[PDB]
RNA sequence: GUCAGGUAGAGAAUACCAAGGCGCUUGAGAGAACUCGGGUGAAGGAACUAGGCAAAAUGGUGCCGUGCACGCUGAUAUGUAGG
RNA sequence: CUGGAGAACUGAGGGGGGCUGCUCCUAGUACGAGAGGACCGGAGUGGACGCAUCACUGGUGUUCGGGUUGUCAUGCCAAUGGC
RNA sequence: ACGUUGAAGACGACGACGUUGAUAGGCCGGGUGUGUAAGCGCAGCGAUGCGUUGAGCUAACCGGUACUAAUGAACCGUGAGG
């Protein structure tokens, strides 16, 4: 008593996680953003240390060569000194379509 | 940390290292009225449960006609000594399929 | 199964004696007669009578 | 006291007893009730500690009146006209040494296995209500 | 009514793909007070019922038992009887 | 003997409850013309119902890990993932 | 109230903590489970096994750390009690 199906849920987070890495920021429902964190940062932590095995495992997740290239190259070093908390969630009102709570989820970067 | 501190002194550090599928002899104390006898049990380990003070292992013995399984508490005072006879070369954590082995030479 | 050598090979339990709505004694079967099924946390995972006395509390059984 | 997990103890003979292990800090009295004021005899006791910023001063003043350090929650037990207590007195777990059966709140008539004061720890044979970290009240068994 | 590719298979079953055709005309979070439907879950496997019904189990064929073989063969032969 | 809050107590009344059987000491005792042989109280050993209920004994666990059949994608083989 | 938690079994005003701040989502260490991964090398130049390596991986939990985010203004409830 708690004290989408599994396949669809896993695929959605895999896709959304890839989009977040590619764009550094995405607009999505607040519950999705909160649950996405438990899938996103673990990728960046693995990318902090580079190895053949880590590269392969990082590919097995998100199943995309572009993301793996994006990781291990700049997301790794840019967060090497940071111990967790690579993500930030900003609430941005409600979606007009169905009044869903929306929030921007964005990596702590882009300080130009 | 309260639980761990309480069990460290209760545990025994003389536990021999054994792996599933090994042939093990275990000595167990026996009480008959007013006498303490040492009983020797021969068998093959088919399962090990590691939980610290609650660690236990299952030993299956092929008796005269049918097998007998016995779950021993590693840290219980009842068990006195454990000796390994053969180094079984299996590659499974739990050997339950023996209900219905090579030798490691390492 | 029968642990002894009385001749019987397979038996069925038809009543669990020892209490209402229940090595305990049981009643088994076309001959119906009583029978007996044969602390540290360990577990041990793996006989006929005469309806009046054991005569295969079980000194004889343990000795045999 | 506070429930802190559960474990077992092996005796010399061989039998193993499953024990509920309860941590019991020193319990310090805060108020004493009498016939003159409250119409009955009881002592109010506290335990643990609470953040100063989180403890509202209506209780802090109540604690400060007795010289007591602010603890978490308050409980009080009735007296049996055979014992006396003074405000601010500190009560530790050795009081359970002479008693073999205790009542944990209610599951009653539980054997006590071990008591020590250096670690403020009490041991009970069996299971007690509530999950880990919950508050428990241990009193001597009434069914003598 | 006709035209219906490749692999696996005895087949026109079923699963997985290319080309082509699509996401079916309300959605985002939270978990079950068990109204409904599957897989799995100790066994004296009938302690239920008029009826072990509906499930489950089951099904096959590198076959000599009225139990055995089964996914791969350095090699026999870097393709054996032969159209 | 009605100012506005945060706690610890006194418990009338009401609801769920007054398990069962056997052995041993008491005791070759009481009753009875003998044998047979107590009852109660105390202690100990099972089963049934209910609360608590996991350190230890089992089962289950659509996310992690090991192994694998048919087919397909990620321009490839190996190494993976999805159905 | 809002936000981070809800093992009290979804009517939720409830246990605590909300920057003198480790409740949850991460980054480490230890234990358990899985029982010999990816890659490299020797022999057989195949199907396996051995060294590399009792190792790699491990969610809700255990032991630590705030360089992320629960921040700083309102609303409600009063001012001496027949």
């Amino acid at each position: 008593m708690r004290h989408r199906n599994s396949s669809h849920r896993q695929a959605m987070f895999r896709n959304m996680a890839g989009s977040l890495v590619r764009h550094e920021i995405i607009k999505t429902t607040l519950p999705k953003a909160k649950e996405l964190r438990r899938v996103v940062e673990p990728l960046i932590t693995l990318a902090k240390t580079d190895s053949v095995a880590n590269r392969r495992l990082a590919f097995a997740r998100t199943r995309d060569n572009e993301i793996v290239a994006k990781l291990f190259n700049e997301l790794g070093p840019r967060f090497a000194s940071r111990a967790g908390g690579y993500t930030r969630i900003l609430k941005c009102g409600f979606r007009a379509g169905d009044n869903a709570p929306m929030a921007y989820i964005e990596l702590v970067d882009r300080s130009e | 940390n309260i639980i761990k501190q309480l069990e460290q002194e209760q545990m025994k550090q003389d536990v021999p290292s054994f792996r599933p599928g090994d042939t093990v002899e275990v000595k167990v104390w026996v009480v008959e009225g007013s006498k303490k006898r040492l009983q020797a049990f021969e068998g093959v380990v088919i399962a090990i449960r590691n939980r610290g003070l609650h660690s236990a292992f299952t030993v299956r013995k092929i008796s005269n006609g049918e097998g007998v399984e016995r779950v021993f508490q590693t840290h219980s005072p009842v068990v006195d000594s454990i000796s390994v006879k053969r180094r079984g070369a299996v590659r499974k954590a739990k050997l339950y399929y023996l209900r219905e082995i090579k030798e490691r030479l390492n | 199964n029968v642990a002894d050598n009385s001749g019987a090979r397979r038996v069925m339990c038809i009543k669990v004696l020892g209490g209402s709505h229940r090595g305990d004694i049981i009643k088994i079967t076309g001959d119906v007669l009583k029978a007996v099924v044969v602390p540290d946390g360990s577990v041990i995972r793996f006989v006929l009578l005469n309806n009046n006395s054991e005569q295969p509390k079980f000194m004889k059984i343990i000795s045999l | 006291g506070k429930k802190v997990g559960m474990t077992r103890i092996f005796t010399e003979d061989g039998v193993s007893i499953p024990v509920t292990v309860i941590e019991v800090e020193a319990n310090r009295v805060t108020q004493v009730k009498d016939l003159a004021n409250d119409g009955y005899r009881a002592i109010q006791v506290t335990t643990g500690a609470k953040k100063a910023n989180r403890v509202t001063k209506p209780e802090a003043g109540h604690f400060a009146k007795a010289g007591v350090e602010a603890g978490r929650g308050l409980w009080e037990f009735r007296l049996a006209e055979g014992e006396e207590f003074t405000v601010g007195q500190s009560i530790s777990v050795e009081l359970f040494a002479d008693v073999k059966k205790v009542d944990v709140t209610t599951v009653q008539s539980l054997d006590v296995v071990r008591v020590d004061a250096e670690r403020n720890l009490l041991l009970v044979k069996g299971a007690v209500p509530g999950a880990t970290g919950s508050d428990l009240i241990v009193k001597p068994a009434v069914k003598a």
